[PDB]
């Protein structure tokens, strides 16, 4: 498969994933958008070949409903209005992560056991996002007139008011950079002429007012006081029925992040403390620091006096937030003993992995701004220890604490035989985990009169393998639909009955092999998703 | 022709073979839908 | 000390002494008929940090050492008992073959 392994970035993932379960006419249009960036429909037509002008709009409105792109409008002063179209980074993640949304709902919601909506609450998650956008009136108008609809309608306020089912709007549906644009000149035109002094300080007036509003505008969907209707008749608490809503991945990604940390807990402590650490984290999953950090996504990230201010206040948010700082007296009742919950939590402060590290005496809280880089430094190293020899794990850690090491001191710090490390180190040059620093003894970079120094270079060393997995996420599901191209004469027959004896076997051998794919797709999905904590 | 696989090549467990059911019927939901 | 191998015979025993839980090592290495001729406190500092790079045990408080519980791994972060199929299966995942 050399045709694909060479000239394909992440676009090879995005093109085929909408080609997996959606029409083929829309796989080529967003392949044009991701390749060329941003463009209008009027000149979209000649970039592709074979789709008519109205036939784009039918195809684009087909792709609009699942929230997979984001449009943005600007007009010309002498001209009419024009509408650009971008690509949405996280909306296409939803049908990527679509299998794992189902298994988390059951695992987060353990208050019910053998309920009659085990089939239905897993269907509801498949009924809220498969058609796209969704409102309250659209599922009560089903075949079920009542069938205890008042239970099922009031089931959702338990399921929505914990989060991640926020009302949809234009705010998260328009891009963030262009959202940051048209609010910047508005506050810049709130200050007119005749405020003359410090013109290079007058740009901060709109800039400080932007940050106060930009947190408030993203809090408008997080504002949960406008999605309630306290009904004085026949009810006690219900959402507003005229509200269009879909999934919100923000809690899901934080919930997946808490799913990752407990695995690191079970490695560095035994079985008793791992059960302790999982319970306290579930209480604070619904409100946590943001994983995507939209404020650090775009803005004035250039200058260090502000680039340091994107984590000075963001750290100060984390410890000074009232909604997570637990007092270690609440935790004893939630487990299915004030001395033991001190004792099992005492060793979380002792370990050099900074989770439950720093606190005020009596209260406890886990940090994230100084933790997940140790998580990024954890999952990176052992994968190298798996894909080649554990000697390569030894050389990687020797360059960690000792920076810019030469070839004499590696035999002084570590100790293996001299001929075997070069047959291991050069494997790590090829994958861009170690680098080369050159020092010239003579003029004009003469290669013989030189020695060669190393480095870790902590930023390039992750960005290589993140695309080495994004392509590996993209490679194996090409063999999914290609496997469906052959043996296609009987899956059409197996979609027609709702029975030849010898043909039934070759429907099973194409069944357990694709059953291996989704398991092999899930395992490396967790090894990839840790590299999104930027 | 290429060596050194990833360490995740294992028999599927009953913890996630029910999770693999939820993929294929999700694709049958949407593709047999409107689009 | 010496350039040729068999440092591991010195190295594999000193992990076992810390498994049950730098000056405490120096009395233990004198006994047990170990084939040595000259040790020093500097050598045990060098002998211990190889295990730090393997995460066999941990460095705390500038001279103390605690075990990273590799013993349960010794006997997803579970690379043992992971045997592959590797035969008659075209749908495998490789770490190379992207370059």
């Amino acid at each position: 498969s050399l045709e694909q392994r060479t000239l394909n970035p992440d676009l090879f993932l995005y093109k085929e994933l909408v080609k997996a379960h959606l029409g083929e006419r829309a796989a080529s249009v967003i392949g044009m958008l991701v390749a060329l960036g941003r463009l209008s429909v009027r000149e979209l037509v000649e970039k592709i070949d074979g789709m008519d002008v109205d036939s784009v709009k039918t195809t684009l409105v087909s792709l609009t409903q699942l929230r997979c792109v984001k449009y943005l409008q600007e007009t010309a002063i002498s001209g009419k209005k024009t509408t650009y179209y971008y690509y949405n980074e996280e909306g296409i993640h939803i049908l990527l992560y679509s299998g794992l949304i189902i298994d988390e709902i059951i695992t987060q919601m353990r208050v019910n056991d053998e309920e009659e909506h085990k089939q239905l609450v897993a269907e509801i998650v498949q009924n809220v996002i498969s058609l796209g956008s969704l409102t309250v009136e659209d599922y009560l108008s089903s075949v079920t007139s009542d069938s205890m609809k008042y239970t099922i309608s009031s089931l959702f306020v338990q399921l929505c008011e914990m989060g991640y089912l926020i009302q949809i709007s234009k705010l998260h549906y328009t891009p963030i950079e262009d959202l940051w644009q048209f609010l910047y000149e508005k506050h810049y035109k709130n200050i007119p002429r005749n405020s003359p002094l410090s013109d290079l300080k007058k740009r901060s007036q709109a800039k400080m007012n932007a940050k106060t509003d930009f947190a408030k505008i993203i809090n408008k969907p997080n504002e949960l006081s406008q999605i309630l209707t306290v009904d004085p008749k026949t009810s006690l608490r219900i959402v507003k029925p005229t509200v269009s809503l879909t999934i919100n991945l923000d809690r899901f990604m934080k919930g997946r992040r808490s799913k990752q940390l407990i695995n690191l807990a079970k490695t560095r402590v035994g079985s008793v403390t791992a059960q302790v650490y999982k319970i306290a984290l579930r209480l604070t999953e619904q409100k946590s620091p943001k994983i995507r950090d939209p404020l650090t996504q775009t803005g004035l990230l250039q200058d260090l006096e502000e680039a340091k201010s994107f984590q000075d206040e963001a750290e100060l948010v984390e410890e000074k937030t009232p909604g997570l700082t637990f007092n270690a007296i609440d935790l004893a009742r939630h487990l299915p003993s004030a001395s033991l919950i001190n004792s099992h939590l005492k060793i979380l402060a002792s370990s050099n992995f900074p989770f439950l590290n720093e606190t005020k005496p009596g209260v406890y809280y886990v940090p994230y701004s100084k933790l997940m880089p140790v998580l990024k430094s954890s999952v990176y190293e052992y994968v190298i220890a798996s894909t080649l020899g554990p000697s390569a794990m030894r050389l990687s850690r020797c360059i960690r604490d000792n920076k810019l090491v030469s070839e004499k001191i590696i035999n002084s710090t570590a100790l293996m035989k001299e001929k075997d490390i070069r047959s291991t180190l050069a494997s790590l040059i090829r994958y861009n985990s170690v680098e080369i620093q050159e020092v010239p003894r003579t003029a004009d970079r003469s290669a013989s009169r030189a020695v060669f120094l190393f480095r870790c270079k902590e930023t390039h060393s992750y960005n290589f393998m993140r695309q080495n997995l994004e392509w590996n996420m993209a490679n194996l599901l090409f063999k999914k639909e290609k496997l469906k191209q052959e043996n296609s004469t009987l899956l059409k027959k197996a979609n027609r009955d709702d029975l030849l004896p010898s043909e039934l076997n070759q429907l099973k051998m194409v069944n357990e092999r694709e059953l291996n794919v989704f398991a092999r797709l899930s395992r490396l999905l967790s090894l990839w998703e840790v590299f999104q904590m930027a | 022709f290429p060596s050194i696989p990833l360490p995740i090549n294992g028999p599927i467990t009953n913890k996630e073979r029910s999770l693999a059911v939820k993929y294929i019927n999700f694709g049958k939901t949407v593709k047999d839908g409107p689009f | 000390e010496l350039d040729i191998e068999f440092i591991n015979s010195l190295l594999t025993i000193v992990w076992r002494f810390i498994s049950e839980n730098t000056q405490e090592i120096l009395e233990f290495i004198t006994a047990a008929q170990v084939a040595n001729v000259e040790l020093t406190p500097s050598n045990i500092r060098s002998l211990c940090e190889v295990l730090v790079y393997d995460d066999k045990l941990e460095k705390v408080t500038h001279d103390c050492y605690r075990v990273t519980l590799e013993s349960i791994l010794q006997m997803i972060f579970n690379y043992f008992k992971m045997f592959p199929a590797s035969k008659h299966d075209k749908e495998v995942v490789y770490f190379d073959e992207w370059t």
